[PDB]
């Protein structure tokens, strides 16, 4: 419940950021 | 997707890595 | 007590009595009694025929369609103790199919020493639950008491209470007897078996179920141990050898007993160990002059031959007779076609035997938990194998779990294949383990050892999973485990996940939710979420591997300790029977039920209470009109799915641990609005539940209603008289209402309304039309509680 | 158009995939920047795409770092023709930092959808749009959270020229940035676009126009684009496609070629248009992609050639399939939604095969199924493959159900609950009796648990009640009748003919135990039926197979029986209102239970008499108000005591009236020749049987009351008075006889000359004794006498004034 | 008559066939 | 025995009187 | 502890638990 | 480890405290 | 991106790192 | 100091990560 909106997108690229985001190719 | 996986529900940091190349 | 008559042995009787009068002198049988198949006999053939000598019978009692028997008791009045050395299909007395039998009648037996006893198939029998076993059996789970009036019909039972002691069998306790002229003796619980008199003097102690001179070996009705000269003795002194475990002969017995067999077609016996034993066990000779046979220097078994090489074992009677026994001549095959177990006699009658030169078979084995009864089973050679060429058999054993204690047990087979069906507890571990130690791995063929049926309701998956990942929530679990991979990665097929809600920590293994989870795609921690889970509740998890048939592998799956893990707590539920009643114009009881769900451990309730607003029509209504009845009181969400994509301050209080309340400060007859919340959260952010609503309004006192202060008039010339009174500002909730009464002295009287909107606009009432004379007037004001008392009589003069 | 067609496409992750569109006119999509983060300002400021002009689909923009100002990203971009819309927008900027104006000064019409802008917290230069001047509808707009609502950011608009408009209420210049202006066109050139004097284009110029009045000079087209030229429709032979161009049909073929050997959208050609799919209705040809009215249902093949089923969702998309173009492999390791996705399938080009499915008991959902090439064969040669199903028990009832194989052997391995004549059912229904081998079918595994004997059991005896049945079949013996624990009968309604036992494991199937018969024939009478109702009833029995299994059980043949019917339940709701001072409408709901078929109904209505303590009571006094009206355990007991009576017997033997109505085929009814102001109690039944002593329910009570007349309390008649000596009036007047009900009192207002209109009552009672009223010591002068009839219904009208002097 | 015998069937039918001289036993 | 000549197989009237006197 | 703690769960109460004085999580054992 | 106490099993305060520096 | 102060501090490094581990000393 | 950078300053991922065993 925290994590959705803005701080869902923030989060997820402190996990990444480097490696990139996938998407279908 | 990843909305009904980490705000309706429960989502730790494996889904986000996951969500990644 | 001595024993006057002789040994009387074990004898048939069939198709008439005319047998019957070889009993006249037998005092005690050594051996069977079988009295069946008795066709033509009325009930006038058994009244006078009577057996008081017969005490103590050694092997069992058969009875089977005697026609014309009503009762035994006339039959065998003294019958005490049943031995039971040799029983008949493990039961040591049996009762199958006796028409015209209405009760027992044995009242003078006390204990079967071996055996169980089996009631069946008698259409005319009572008195069969009015006995107590327990005190005649040392084990009565063995009964079969089935078929019969008893448990078919609702005959009565004529019990000589007014006596007959009464024993609880389940829950109440119900009266022991017989018949209804003689009923169960109980002895105190002080002395089991040794026996009681008729005081409850305590018997000797080789005393056996009754006795006359208590603490008299001399005394003793039946011998618990030897008999002797009328001695009931603990062991046979010398030289007096043992025999047939119940009595003590002379040398001179014993030997007249072995040379009369050579001369004849048997039970030659011999002497061992201080006993006449019929013959003596493996290692052992008997010589020439003496009859004590010898430990020989060398391997001599005692070979068992077996009838064309196939004996069945279904009984105790089937296999007592392999007692002793080492090396078998032949082929046995297991089937005690049963529903309870018999491993207890059975490691002791067989479990000696060490070779078998035929193959060994189990089929139909009901209650058969394992093969560990065979102690000594070492070698099976197997030289006539079962059709198919198979030298071990196992087929359809509900309750097989293991063969062996493979770790310190050993077994070697020569020839044959092994063959194992329908075995729904015994998994392919143990039969590949026998397979193994046995040396036959090259040596069956594809469908000898079934797989699917082979232990498939058990689990023996012997491989740990561990759960990498554990987290709650309101109601959803997620879970994650580490990978598990067989050395071929396709014969994993996935994990199966059980949980379940327990809520005590005692849970046992192998209800139970079943979730399939498919396997992980080839770090990828397969793992699962579940939904729809009551809060603040323990649940029980653990998960199970799938995997294929691995026959030419040994894999046998995993398995994960069971997990006792719980949701976290909530906002309970709406709190339950709400009432609010008034006791007292000051206070208010109000009682209320915790919710059904408190979904956390409730802390304290918050209820709010507060004073209505009365209806605003109530003041401009006409309350003398007739009908004056007054009444009585997305966006970012969507954005956010296609972009991202997966890789593959009213008074209250604080009621703590209290559901009754009483509220006081309150005005009377006056209604209030209350709300009552409950909370199982009350420092960090409370939670507390949805508003429950009530209302109530005290009930009125006694003296608002009234009106007070005197009456003040005034008359104007033309005889119109204002009259005025002061109203109770503070009455029951309001006065909606005055009436005057006035009366003319000596005339009728009128009656007349004053409401609020006259007493207030016309300041006051106004009366037009008033006579001169004497009046009297008294005022009523008519609350929302009731009649007022009346205003004193108004005398004036107009 | 110098470039190609483009595609749509997204770029992430950084600016290396932006160079993609270096050589790029026109995107034929949806172009899509977002999520980048490790950028520069010093990135975007020499890159560009002035070739970009067109885009067909919608622009998403989402948080991109380093980017300032898009003036340089697109400075060409003119239409955004919005064919599909991501969620009904068209142009989307969401959460850009460091974003300071839009800088899209070429940016003229937009075809369809809205433009959201949201959460840019740097940028500015918005106020100087006019959204209707692009835009075709404004008031979808969600344009917020900006800075231009939050703070007062500088707006420089380039007025020493840009052109200023009123938005609200206020003249507002009109410009895209600090040195550019929106371009304000003439009214007359609505959507032709304007030159730099402000001439009108052509008709079919869009946006903007090199040469006025000219389809060859248009940038964008209105309609449609072929060859340079923008023309209005499509001529032959070329096709509309994409509803943005035109192309003939050897493109549009190749597209669907390359579609069919590919991961799509397989195209074809309808109303001169290549859609993305036939439309309802019809199908596409092999020699021409013409989707040619096949019929309202059409085959449905659905493409995959191998899938496997494990559950719901992977049958989804197999839901409405006719023809599956592949096989099917189902591995259900779990009912009604298998029948709904699936069970529509009529045709399978390759194999089927049944794996370890542990929650089917029967294949009944496959209804469609009736042939199957098996082109593709599974390993071994097999068409239908079946394997350790372990709840299987029937595949189809094929006493009805056709099923053709076209080649293909049968493979029927460890089935534990599958009767092997069901397999032997197989062949001679598909044909193949001689198209296996050896060891195809195992004679061993199939069938290990079915007593698939069934000895014809035959009932013997019938009898019904309208509650309770009785049944009598045929008495059975097994060879050893100590076998025979009993037998099961089952019971459930079946309303359809065609019901045999096909439930998963779950069932109803009403089970009732039967004990042996006592040795006549065993019977059983049932309890707590419905009448009027089918039931469908076989009996099977239990019995303790041998030691090979040999159950040889007798099964009784699914039968039908109808219990008959009784006396039906009372109708329900029955409402009687008076729509007339003489007419009763009555309509009620039909009953609950109807028992049978319902012939008609029984209607009675009685005149309800009025209160006779009206009669009697005076209300002239106060109170004037006037109400207006498990197995294996038992299984293991037998054989224990067979085992015991075995035994013995081995050791033992040594071988040596009222108005009524009758409403039919209708559920209301209308009373008529009924006083008015007449209470009336309705008594309605429903009946199933008219001519032999109808079956009818209980009485249904409702009472009901006749609208009064209107004209029926007002008083008609002289009103003669009599004078006395002493001025003493008596008053008589003439009711009217027939009034609403009954008149509980009269009202007297009477004033003299001078004096204020009085009154006086005169109750039932008074008026019977007086014969109107006596009023005596009357005041000199003149009086008036009015007298109105208060009945029930309410008060009359008053009498004619009776003036007399005295 | 030739029929599967046995249970209480098959006592009363050996009783049918004998029961006048009685059933045989060993001595 | 007998039961497995009787209720398995079938047994004649001559087979009966091997049980009797 | 009433609950299991894994992860973000587990490394904020480890936080809360100790404290300024700070502390070390290597999950990798 | 600290994950094979308190993310498999469970773990109390006492034992968590020696994770502190 | 705004600084994180406090638990989202030790949130945003368990973010980061993960499994690697990380040493979070105030002092 | 990890609470004065990451505090009274705004902190990127590098700095994060320089933190990161």
């Amino acid at each position: 419940q925290h994590l959705c909106g803005s701080h869902l997108v923030e989060a997820l690229y402190l996990v990444c950021g480097e490696r990139g985001f996938f998407y279908t190719p | 997707g990843i909305v009904e996986q980490c705000c309706t529900s429960i989502c730790s940091r494996y889904q986000l890595e996951n969500y990644c190349n | 007590h001595l024993y006057p008559g002789e040994v009387c042995p074990g004898m048939d009787i069939r198709n008439n009595l005319t047998r019957l009068h070889e009993l006249e002198n037998c005092s005690v049988i050594e051996g069977h009694l079988q009295i069946l198949l008795m066709f033509k006999t009325r009930p006038e053939d058994f009244r006078d025929l009577s057996f008081p000598k017969l005490i103590m019978i050694t092997d069992y009692l058969l009875l089977f369609r005697v026609y014309g028997l009503e009762s035994l008791k006339d039959l065998f009045p003294n019958l005490t103790v049943i031995r039971g050395s040799r029983l008949f299909f493990n039961y040591a007395l049996v009762i199958f199919e006796m028409v015209h039998l209405k009760e027992l009648g044995l009242y003078n037996l006390m204990n079967i020493t071996r055996g169980s006893v089996r009631i069946e198939k008698n259409n005319e029998l009572c008195y069969l639950a009015t006995i107590d076993w327990s005190r005649i059996l040392d084990s009565v789970e063995d009964n079969y008491i089935v078929l019969n009036k008893d448990d078919n019909e609702e005959c009565g039972d004529v019990c000589p209470g007014t006596n007959c002691p009464a024993t609880v069998i389940n829950g109440q306790f119900v009266e022991r007897c017989w018949t209804h002229s003689h009923c169960q003796k109980v002895c105190p619980t002080i002395c089991k078996s040794h026996g009681c008199t008729a005081e409850g003097l305590c018997c000797h102690k080789e005393c056996l179920g009754n006795c006359s001179e208590p603490d008299d070996p001399t005394k003793c009705v039946a011998c618990r141990n030897f008999y002797l000269d009328g001695q009931c003795v603990e062991t046979c002194p010398p030289p007096y050898y043992h025999f047939q475990d119940w009595r003590c002969v002379n040398f001179s017995f014993c030997q007249d007993l072995h040379f009369k067999c050579r001369n004849s077609r048997c039970h030659q016996y011999v002497i061992h160990n201080n006993k006449c034993i019929p013959e003596c066990p493996s290692g052992y000779t008997m010589n020439s002059s003496n009859l004590m046979c010898t430990p020989c220097l060398g391997p001599c078994p005692k070979v068992c031959q077996i009838l064309e090489g196939e004996k069945t074992i279904d009984s105790v009677t089937s296999a007592q007779e392999l007692r002793g026994c080492t090396v078998i001549n032949g082929s046995l095959i297991i089937n005690i076609r049963g529903g309870n177990n018999l491993a207890a006699e059975l490691e002791a009658n067989l479990g000696l035997i060490e070779e078998i030169s035929g193959f060994l078979k189990i089929r139909r084995s009901y209650a058969l938990v394992s093969l560990s009864f065979f102690r000594k089973l070492h070698l099976i050679r197997g030289e006539t194998l079962e059709i198919g060429n198979y030298s071990f058999y196992a087929l359809d054993n509900q309750n097989l779990r293991q063969l062996w204690d493979w770790s310190k047990h050993n077994l070697t087979i020569t020839q044959g294949k092994l063959f194992f069906h329908y075995n729904p507890k015994l998994c392919l571990s143990e039969i590949h383990k026998m397979e193994e130690v046995s040396g036959t791995k090259g040596r069956q063929e594809r469908n000898d050892i079934a797989l699917k049926t082979n232990g498939d309701q058990a689990s023996c998956e012997n491989e740990l999973l561990k759960f990498s990942f554990i987290r709650t929530s309101f109601d959803k679990i997620l879970l994650r485990w580490e990978p598990y991979w067989p050395p071929d990665f396709r014969d994993l097929l996935g994990f199966m996940l059980f949980y379940k809600e327990a809520p005590y920590q005692n849970v046992t293994e192998f209800s139970w939710t079943v979730v399939d989870i498919d396997p992980p795609q080839r770090p990828s921690h397969p793992g699962w979420l579940m939904r729809g889970l009551k809060p603040w509740t323990q649940y029980a998890i653990f998960v199970k591997t799938l995997v294929t048939f691995s026959d030419e592998r040994r894999t046998y799956g995993a398995k994960s300790d069971i997990i006792y893990v719980q949701t976290d707590a909530t906002n309970p539920s709406v709190p339950l029977d709400p009432i609010s009643v008034s006791n007292s114009s000051s206070q208010i009881i109000l009682k209320w039920k915790p919710p059904s769900d408190p979904n956390g451990n409730i802390t304290h309730y918050l209820v709010y209470w507060e004073r209505q607003a009365e209806d605003s029509e109530l003041f401009e209504l006409d309350y003398c009109l007739k009908g004056l009845k007054l009444p009585s009181r997305t966006f970012e969400d969507y954005l956010h799915n296609v972009v991202f994509v997966p890789r593959p301050h009213r008074p209250f209080e604080k009621v703590v641990n209290k559901e009754s309340l009483v509220i006081s400060g309150l005005r009377h007859f006056t209604g209030y609005r209350i709300e009552l919340q409950a909370c199982n959260q009350d420092s960090p952010d409370e939670r507390c539940s949805v508003a429950a609503y009530v209302s109530a309004r005290t009930m009125p006192e006694a003296k608002a209603d009234d009106i007070v202060g005197p009456v003040t008039h005034e008359i104007f010339e033309n005889n119109v008289v204002h009259l005025m009174w002061q109203e109770p500002k503070e009455p029951n909730g309001l006065i909606v209402l005055y009436e005057v009464s006035y009366r003319r002295y000596g005339d009728e009287e009128l009656h007349l309304c004053v409401s609020r909107k006259h007493f207030a606009l016309e300041r006051g009432c106004r009366l037009r039309g008033l006579s001169p004379g004497n009046y009297s007037v008294r005022v009523r004001a008519t609350s929302l509680a009731g009649n007022g008392s009346w205003t004193e009589p108004t005398y004036f003069y107009v």
